[PDB]
């Protein structure tokens, strides 16, 4: 269950969107990033329970959209602005600066193993796929073959290498073999249900486990050899309790929403069971959630925006 | 009768 730990306020009189936990950099230490529309900043432990503003970043002309975390990289942070669709992309780093990664009509993006970003743009024919690499500088852009369906969201095999996932509008499923650039398959999911955001994909014994969100959460069992699609765990609310998927996040076998509630709501994926409720502090909606990227600890912000952070065990 | 493979992706990828 859920024991809140520490918090942060975040009085910076814009909008709170995003935050995320990351390791930084000459040694590995945890901080805190956090996204207002205007300003990003980078926050260390002061102690126990207070987090301290180390670097802040700022942003005028378009508002930060997301944080986009990315794998095995502590020397910088990578942003996403937009006021809805993504326009840039930003590697912001340190004596704070920054530089523009992408710009353009972005439809998704991803952090990927090793110091990649994947990123999609267009929407048929003139869709470009592309991950570059970072050292940390822009080093390298492989184009991805695109399936001409405009992809939703990106998601990493987790228990492969070199596997990458799309979402697509047209309710398809894609994998490419981030090694050769390959599109290897493209697999229809039932019309609906439905989904459209992959929160988390595995790969074991040969099947396709994927987490889509709605039932808060759904889990589609899908056979890459043949395509098809072999059965779907549910993950429900409890007996008594309102609300529907807004949004969410998955760290490896864990998974978080924001319902319409205003409650959040976690789920254990290996057996299904709702292991916890959060109500939201005050009378403050959950604006956003993210799993801690250096720890057990569950990240819930508020508009305001005032982080809590919760030890998951 | 749905065969599984172990190897889809390399076998894909070759």
């Amino acid at each position: 269950n859920l024991q809140l730990v520490s918090e942060l306020k975040n009085p910076s009189g814009s909008c709170s969107v995003d935050v995320s936990a990351m390791f930084w950099e000459g040694c590995k230490e945890p901080c805190i990033i956090t996204a207002c529309e205007d300003v990003v900043s980078l926050w260390k432990a002061l102690d126990a329970w207070q987090w301290e503003k180390l670097y802040t970043w700022h942003f005028a002309e378009v508002p930060v959209l997301q944080i986009v975390p990315v794998p095995d990289v502590y020397n910088l942070v990578c942003v996403a602005l937009g006021n809805l669709e993504i326009r840039e992309i930003r590697a912001l780093f340190c004596s704070e600066k920054q530089v523009l990664l992408k710009s353009g009509n972005i439809k998704a993006v991803l952090g990927l193993t090793k110091r990649r970003l994947v990123s999609s743009s267009g929407t048929l024919s003139d869709q470009q796929v592309e991950v570059m690499t970072f050292a940390g500088g822009g080093k390298e852009n492989q184009f991805l073959m695109p399936p001409e369906e405009t992809i939703l969201t990106f998601a990493e095999v987790q228990g492969m290498q070199e596997a990458l996932l799309g979402t697509t509008i047209m309710n398809n499923i894609v994998i490419w073999n981030l090694k050769t650039g390959q599109l290897l398959k493209k697999m229809h999911i039932d019309d609906s249900y439905q989904a459209s955001v992959c929160h988390k994909a595995y790969s074991e014994m040969g099947l396709l486990f994927i987490v889509l969100s709605h039932p808060v959460f759904q889990l589609i069992v899908i056979n890459p050899k043949t395509t098809l699609s072999v059965g779907v765990m549910l993950y429900c609310l409890p007996p008594g309790q309102a609300g529907r998927f807004l949004e969410g996040d998955v760290k490896d076998h864990c998974a978080a929403a924001i319902l319409t509630s205003g409650t959040i709501a976690i789920w254990d994926l290996l057996l299904g069971q709702c292991t916890a409720l959060l109500p939201p502090v005050s009378d403050q909606h959950w604006s956003f959630v993210k799993w801690s990227g250096t720890d057990s600890h569950l990240l819930a912000g508020q508009k305001d925006g005032n982080i809590f952070v919760y030890h998951y065990s | 009768l749905g065969p599984i493979s172990l190897n889809w992706f390399e076998e894909l990828s070759s």
